[PDB]
RNA sequence: UAGAGGUACUUAUUUCCAAACUUCGAACCUCCUUGUUAGGCAUUUACCUAACUGGAAAUGCUUAAAUGAAUUAGCGUUACAAGUGGGCUCUGACCGGUAAGCGGUCAUGGCGAAAUGGGAUGAACCAUACGUCUGAAUAAGGUGCCGAAAUGUACUAUCACUGAUACCAUAAAGGGAGUCCAUGUAUAUACUAGGGCCCCGAAAAUGAAUGGCGCAUAUAGUACUACCGAUCUCAG
RNA sequence: AGCUCAGUGAGGACAGAAAUCUCACGUUGAGGAUAAGGCCAAAAGCUCAAUUUACUGUGCCUUUUUGUACUAGGAUCAGUUACGAAAGUAAGGCCUAACGAUCCCUAAAUAGCCUCAGGUGCGUGAGGAUUGGGGUGACAGACAAGUUACCUCCGGGACAACUGGCUUGUGGCUGCUAAGAGAUCAAAUCAACGCAGCUUUUUGAUUCUUCGAUGUCGGCUCUUCCUAUCCUAGUGAUGUACAA
RNA sequence: GAAGCGGCCACACCCGGCUGGCAACAUCCAGCUCCACUCCGAACCUGGAAAUUAAGCAGUCGCGGGCCACAUCAGUACUGGGCUGGGCGACUUCCCGGGAACGUGCGGUGCUUGCUU
């Protein structure tokens, strides 16, 4: 029957990976040399905008790597744009530029250098910017990507991204699409914007919400400002507490007495 | 013709009569170093005096 | 200790009572005095020396060896190292150890029936 | 057929002991160094780029430079007669910080704990220092079991 | 091994990178004008066999191959050396 | 031929297999280390006597089939292939070298070609057994005799308290066995663990 | 090596191995630290940082409290020059060799260049390393006589043209109702688990050597005192 | 930037032990120019695409200082390019071998920097400083075939032939065991396969003694010694009737 | 409790069962532009939201394989000093020191850095 694959002497032998590469969401070769600076400039952070896109949430972050762990300076997440104007297609293009403009605006607003950087930048006696990098992660670098829409956000919204490069912003390309399936199909214009027609948006509309979105998170950038934070931690729990209690733990006497009522079936017991 | 070729049988004994510490002069050695670090280490100097 | 772990096949030793440790510095105690190996002779000797650190005469010294109090090794280091002649009963085996039928190494108590016939 | 090379009788020491493959965490790069500061160089056998010889393994030295990836160390070899001085430089994933100093500086920071707290009573103060493990005390010992131990009658068993 | 004819390489005068056409350099048979040619002639005139050696025992058959990077903004020649090798050839694709 | 085996008792370097830098090899005169009721069992025949050398040194591989053949055929007079089960316990596998010489270039590349194999006892090694039933435990006593007079020093000819080949006392056997604790391969004995 | 279980392979086992195998891993080694350590203050920089009342580095000021293992010891530095560049060896570790008073390495010691005493005799082993003398008590080693000192006291073995003190001057596998001591069983007796000492195994050429004489309680082991004995030790 | 290899398992027209296709398991056993050993899995492997950092210039470090060099490698500074969205990476090949003095010649400069001693000289020509190449494998680097029995000299027991010594593989001699020969029957007599010794009457091995010389093979002649006894003296066994 | 970002990198892995989805993660639905398949909207990419916890994921169970921990294993193996100890030898008593491994027995099977609803 051919030789066993995964002996104990497999088993044994066998060296793991770390953890975030075996539930597989770090490339730690991007990671060593995402983090890494000049020993000539010693305890020195360097910023990096994370930019990770899931189904529905756009996440964006900025972070700051240390030994113990990295540390969030500041966060935005595109279910916050329902209060700026976006009620639907929170993970959109225009959605993902949105939470770019959140991430800027919100971390010049907490180092209050608000003035100082309004527009993208483009060089002496005048103040450096921040650099900031960006992570993508496992994500494919191709061109018009939603991770680099995010980055677009952040340039416009101040911060110096270095990188070498207005439609699908307001909007467009979504419009389009809209129309394609209302003109000819209009049975596929049910399946594919249901929500949008429950609003209802309309075709039309995606251009003029997006700019009075930008208007609104340049005004008022920073939000939901809660203390303390171990009450609010405390009341999640609660509000997201499953209904059905998740089985717990089995205690060391009661297996024992699990264990000796199987092998009565089969017989020598008791011990373990 | 065919004589011995080597011995390490007081060699012990010889190093023991005087393993003298060679003390290093100072822990800086600027032949060596980063250029750019020394280039600003002279600036500090230069303009401290006046 | 471990350092005479090394040199045991070397050295007899032992645990001295005070009646021993008397009778070597009242016979043949003498001063390391800037390195001149003087005899121990009259009390004025140790009182320059070790004045300073509390030990007027020798009795103060002797004292200060089986207490083994503060100032040890002050008047470990006054004492000039001893010099005894050969015993007589002479003893049964050189190159053995003493609890082996020999005698080199610890010999616990016993150390004062081999210095009474050195001296 | 005795040979001087460069990496010659290394077969154990630039293995990586045992699942301890692939590169290291980027933890270690992001590390930091400063002159003056005692460092114990141990060798990763994977990263190729910029290491010590074979002799520096396993060897204490204090850094002298530092630079963008890599730290010249100050370790003193054992030449013949006399110990030189070897200004290494070897990168940063080959060298550690070394924990040396950190019995003399634990002394030094409790002695001035105990120091100052002396006087804040004071009171007046007792002298700690550091003494090798000494002879004991008389006291007292009761037990309540005694095995007697004796030698038993041989037997083979085979 | 093969080479390109053309490649990039740093001008040493220009101060920049810039693309120059390289050829194999010229071993230049000697002048009877040099000084040491000069010492020579005069030296191996009279009696006494010849002077000077060459070299009997020569075993290795090869030759460390110099290029001649001739630029083509600056015009002058910078002199790159290869390894040593047994044939060299130029790139045709 | 054979040097005498005085010649290479003692063991004076590292051991030197058969691989890939020794290669000349011949094999060694041993192919059977076994004979006897090969098939047999632990409960059948529970009487073992063995053969221990009290000795450091090399045993030969001349010397251990002499052993087997000497031993089979006093065994097979007196009982008759039924009952016995012998096995040798050394495997010849350190190699022995010679300097030839057989004008002449002696102790110049003195390195020298494989003769023959080796194996390398160690004090109280058991070198041969003779597993049986009762009624033959005096015969394998008179054959393990005979066998001795064939190997290099002093060997002791004994009768072991543990049954068969396996490593338990007659007293634990019966206690394991009802336990249940031990089961029966096809031969020897495989332990139960309870895991 | 050799069986069993599955569909020659294969899943568990087993007999037994590796200087150029390693999933574990000692002893012996090796390297670093052990007095100044915590700060605070403000000048310098063309360097670093998004930024400076930051970082990095060196210049000074100064706020606290002490000399914070053992044992030993003065430490640092320079100049000029001799001889040498055949080594040998005990005890352990090791490579090659059937082995060698053989060849090639390793660690401490020794000889060479180290007397004296002891091993009868010996470069190397043991005690110990030395001015010229006078004593005492010892070391190694010895105490029938040669030969200085007990054929000492107490306790066990031994008959043989035999035995007799490290290195060492050769003897093995294998036998013995020789004698002494001895393990387990069976019925004073039969059967043996063995151990010492003694005998056999054990044959070379000038006549021959426990050193000799000789001994048989001057042979083989064990214990405890007395005693002789070096240029060591101690006293003058 | 994307992907995962070797292999095993099952499948699939012709299709077979091996063609191409598919899924599953797959810690790396494949592959990485070659020796051997390390090292490596969203790579250092394989594929695709764009490229020339296999670049220029001076110090520094390690191998190696009880001996400083060259080779090879390493960390930088000062440039400049390549590639990438970027952090960055690249100073050849994943890491350890793949190579070389003076002198002389020779090449590099759009044709440059200094000198040609009376000219701050004018063409040609020559000579310099700085950086590579031409080469020495005996690889710190002379330019080089034999023979001597016609031989000479200096020395060497640092080194052979020769006696002795140590050693005993080989030669010779003897034990222990028996697996059988011996009609039958292991031990009257032989004795395998094994194992343990002795001998210095063979020949080796070694280089301690002898090279300012122990006269070297055999025979002839005379002495003495050893026994591992062929005969003679005396004894025991037997497949010892007698004799041999 | 869930999610992005991580730290030590199997107490976290690997095989097989069971119990959960308010939001969140995900499967899933569709293919027009950005761009993607040396063929394929499977992947990658973009725009969705109908219905599900079947799978991933989370928690938990197994006289589970492995991994980790303690105790035995064992004062064994080996080993640093010392003897005018033994032994033809090979090796090895003893005195002063240090001290494993495999195996077996019982236990366990991830602990939380900073931000968010």
């Amino acid at each position: 029957s051919a030789k066993l694959v995964k002996n104990a002497g497999y088993f044994s032998r066998f060296q793991t990976k770390f953890r975030r590469r075996r539930e597989a969401k770090t490339d730690y070769v991007q990671r060593t040399q995402l983090i890494q600076q000049d020993k000539t400039k010693y305890g020195a952070a360097k910023y990096r905008l994370v930019a990770r896109i899931t189904n529905t949430k756009v996440i964006a972050q900025i972070v700051v790597a240390e030994l113990t762990g990295d540390k969030t300076v500041c966060q935005a997440l595109s279910t916050e744009l329902p209060k700026y104007g976006i009620k639907l297609g929170l993970s959109n293009y225009p959605a993902a530029y949105a939470t770019g403009l959140l991430v800027a605006r919100r971390f010049l607003t907490q180092m209050k250098l608000a003035d100082v950087f309004k527009t993208e930048i483009t060089d002496e006696e005048n103040r450096r910017p921040f650099k900031v990098i960006l992570d993508v992660g496992l994500a494919r670098t191709t061109t018009g990507a939603k991770v680099f829409a995010v980055m677009k956000g952040a340039v416009d919204g101040g911060l110096f991204i270095p990188h070498n490069v207005q439609y699908y912003i307001l909007g467009g390309a979504v419009a389009d699409y809209m129309r394609k399936l209302k003109k000819e199909s209009e049975e596929k214009y049910n399946k594919q914007f249901s929500r949008y027609v429950k609003a209802g948006i309309t075709a039309d509309n995606l251009e003029k919400i997006y700019k009075d979105a930008h208007a609104a998170i340049r005004k008022n950038p920073a939000a939901t400002v809660i203390a303390d934070k171990k009450k609010h931690a405390e009341e999640m729990k609660q509000k997201h507490a499953p209904k059905k209690p998740q089985t717990k733990k089995l205690s060391f006497e009661e297996k024992r007495k699990i264990l000796n009522e199987h092998l009565v079936a089969a017989g020598l017991p008791p011990r373990k | 013709a065919k004589r011995s070729n080597t011995s390490a049988h007081n060699r012990s004994h010889q190093h023991h009569r005087n393993i003298h510490k060679c003390v290093v002069k100072k822990l800086w050695f600027e032949k060596g170093m980063n250029a750019k670090f020394l280039r600003n280490a002279r600036y500090a100097k230069a303009g401290q005096n006046k | 200790i471990e350092m005479l772990k090394r040199v045991t096949p070397q050295v007899a030793f032992g645990y001295p009572s005070v009646d021993m440790v008397r009778k070597l510095i009242y016979k043949l105690g003498t001063a390391n005095l800037n390195g001149q190996r003087i005899p121990i002779a009259d009390n004025q000797i140790i009182k320059v020396a070790l004045g300073h650190l509390c030990i007027e005469s020798v009795e103060d010294l002797a004292h200060e060896i089986y207490t083994v109090g503060p100032n040890f090794a002050a008047a470990n280091r006054f004492l000039a190292v001893f010099k005894l002649h050969a015993p007589k009963g002479g003893y049964k085996k050189i190159n053995r150890a003493y609890v082996e039928g020999g005698d080199y190494g610890n010999r616990e108590h016993l150390i004062d029936e081999l210095i009474e016939r050195m001296i | 057929g005795h040979t001087e090379g460069l990496r010659h009788a290394t077969r154990y020491l630039f293995a990586r002991k045992f699942r301890k493959h692939g590169a290291p965490a980027p933890s270690i790069t992001l590390r930091t160094f400063r002159i003056g500061d005692i460092v114990d160089i141990k060798v990763n056998g994977a990263l190729h780029s910029g290491m010590p010889n074979r002799v520096y393994h396993g060897a204490t030295g204090i850094v002298w430079n530092v630079s963008p990836h890599a730290v010249g160390i100050l370790v003193k070899r054992r030449v013949n007669n006399h110990i030189a001085p070897k200004r290494i430089y070897v990168r940063t994933e080959h060298v550690f910080p070394s924990k040396s100093k950190n019995d003399f500086v634990a002394r030094c920071q409790a002695n001035l704990k105990a120091h100052e707290e002396a006087k804040k009573a004071g009171t007046k103060i007792a002298l700690p220092k550091r003494l090798p493990a000494q002879p004991r005390a008389s006291h007292v010992v009761k037990p309540e079991l005694i095995q007697t131990i004796t030698d038993a009658p041989f037997r083979e068993n085979w | 091994v093969h080479h390109p004819k053309t490649k990039k390489f740093f001008c040493k005068f220009c101060k920049k990178h810039t693309m120059c056409k390289v050829s194999q350099a010229s071993r230049g048979e000697e002048r009877h004008s040099a000084l040491g040619r000069r010492r020579y002639d005069r030296k191996q005139k009279g009696f006494g066999g010849r002077v000077k050696p060459i070299l009997r025992r020569s075993k290795k058959t090869s030759k460390k191959i110099s290029l001649r990077f001739t630029c083509q903004s600056c015009k002058k020649a910078t002199m790159y050396c290869l390894g040593r090798l047994r044939k060299f050839e130029w790139t045709v694709e | 031929g054979r040097r005498p085996a005085r010649c290479y008792r003692y063991i004076g370097n590292k051991p030197y297999p058969k691989s890939r830098f020794c290669r000349g090899v011949p094999d060694p005169r041993i192919i059977r280390y076994e004979t006897g009721t090969k098939t047999a069992h632990a409960k059948e025949l529970p009487i073992c006597c063995r053969l221990i050398l009290l000795e450091h040194e090399c045993v030969s591989s001349e010397a251990l089939e002499a052993a087997r053949v000497s031993s089979n055929r006093y065994m097979m007079k007196t009982m008759g292939k039924d009952g016995y089960h012998i096995k040798i316990n050394l495997h010849p596998f350190h190699v022995l070298r010679i300097n030839k010489m057989l004008l002449q270039t002696g102790m110049r590349h003195a390195f020298g070609k494989p003769e023959g194999l080796v194996a390398r006892a160690n004090y109280n090694s058991q070198i041969m057994t003779i597993r049986t039933t009762s009624a033959g435990l005096k015969h394998a006593l008179e054959a393990l005799r005979r066998a001795s007079f064939k190997f290099p020093g002093h060997s002791r000819v004994v009768i072991s308290n543990k049954v068969g080949f396996t490593p338990y006392t007659f007293e634990q056997f019966k206690e394991l066995q009802a336990n249940g604790q031990i089961v029966d391969c096809g031969n020897h004995v495989k332990r139960v663990y309870r895991r």
